[PDB]
């Protein structure tokens, strides 16, 4: 199961 | 004994065919599980005995998460086209996450980003630090740093709920994944110039470790030996090729030897 | 820099060679970046049929693969290429199957 992504470069 | 779950996420600024602007896939041991690509728009399973143990809600999430990271690309790419004060053209941003079983039972967490083929920054969840491998990653580094609640969310996935994860979709590929398949062996000859170049080709094996050599007089030839890397058959089986220049006249002296894990013995093959 | 990174290539049948006796033709691309690649089999110069291309794969060095596979009949004297375009090229690359 994949993890969220919350940033940005 | 070991086993793996890994993500890879790749977005591309110049899409072409077979390169979608975005694509996320799944893998367990080295085994395809799923794929969400732009066009698609969605996360589907690509082995059924993965598809036999999920369900609608399942691949839901996976869509909305995978999404998220289709609008994260497409932003980081620009940010980092203006980083490296680089024209606008063709460039690749990727993401490799996810976690190992090891033999001792113990694990592993990865997290690393690759920008135009070459490492960019990486995560350490062990320290919670990034390294930056590339100068222009310092920045990168220094902003994500400051980041410590996200940096303790990919903790805790990394190390329970990834691992937790893998542990189970192991459990659903146990008929695929220990399978054993026989490598079918042949020997082929060429003459060419007082020099006969013997060919051993393996073709057909599971799993991927192998092991093929030529002997002379029983006594292994690795300087001599010229030999492929492993490649995948379509059915997910494997090949290796291993060939030896020798003298025409010892030809009889000479035998392929091959080992795997499917084979209660050494096989040894003769032209 | 930008990594340019040439394809490597194996062309190779599913099962040994046998004259006459139905096979599997694979060409499998591997080690190449930027990801753009066009892959080709083909029989005489000519193009085959029934050809399948699988999506790519991901190397965790950046690099990536490509398997593209069709049904063959290997005869004596019949020559199948696998014919790859890539930036690492200045021009298309052919990769015999040696029978």
């Amino acid at each position: 199961l994949r993890k969220r992504q919350l940033t940005v470069l | 004994e070991p086993h793996s779950l890994r993500y890879f996420d790749t977005g591309v600024s110049d899409p072409s065919p077979g390169v979608p602007r975005f694509v996320s896939v799944g893998y367990v041991d080295g085994h395809l599980i799923d794929h969400y690509d732009s066009e698609t728009q969605r996360t589907e399973p690509r082995a059924d005995w993965f598809a036999a143990n999920t369900d609608q809600q399942y691949w839901d999430r996976q869509t909305e998460i995978s999404r998220g990271a289709e609008q994260i690309f497409r932003l980081d790419l620009e940010t980092l086209r203006e980083r490296y004060n680089q024209s606008r053209g063709s460039h690749t941003w990727q993401l490799m996450y996810g976690c190992d079983l090891l033999e001792d039972g113990s694990t592993r967490g990865f997290r690393q980003y690759g920008y135009e083929g070459r490492d960019f920054v990486a995560f350490d969840k062990d320290t919670l630090t990034f390294t930056a491998a590339d100068a222009g990653a310092q920045i990168t580094k220094r902003k994500w740093e400051q980041e410590g609640t996200d940096a303790e969310r990919w903790k805790f996935y990394l190390e329970n709920t990834c691992i937790e994860g893998l542990r189970k979709y192991v459990s659903y590929g146990k008929d695929v994944l220990e399978r054993r398949e026989r490598p079918e062996v042949q020997v082929s000859g060429m003459e060419a110039d007082k020099i006969l170049t013997l060919s051993c080709r393996a073709h057909g094996f599971y799993p991927r470790p192998i092991s093929i050599s030529w002997l002379k007089d029983g006594m292994v030839q690795e300087q001599e030996t010229k030999r492929g890397s492993t490649v995948p058959n379509s059915d997910g089986t494997y090949h290796i090729w291993a060939t030896i220049d020798v003298l025409p006249g010892e030809r009889d002296k000479y035998q392929c030897r091959v080992e795997h894990a499917s084979l209660p013995q050494p096989g040894l093959f003769s032209w | 820099g930008q990594a340019k990174a040439a394809p490597k290539v194996q062309v190779y049948s599913r099962h040994p060679a046998t004259a006459g006796t139905e096979n599997i033709l694979n060409c499998y691309v591997e080690g190449f970046h930027p990801p753009k690649i066009d892959i080709a089999l083909l029989k005489n110069g000519e193009p085959m049929k029934d050809v399948k291309y699988n999506d790519m794969s991901f190397g965790d060095d950046w690099t990536f693969q490509r398997l593209v596979y069709a049904p063959f009949t290997p005869t004596k004297s019949d020559v199948y290429t696998c014919r790859v375009d890539h930036e690492a090229f200045t021009e298309p690359q052919s990769f015999r199957w040696e029978p």
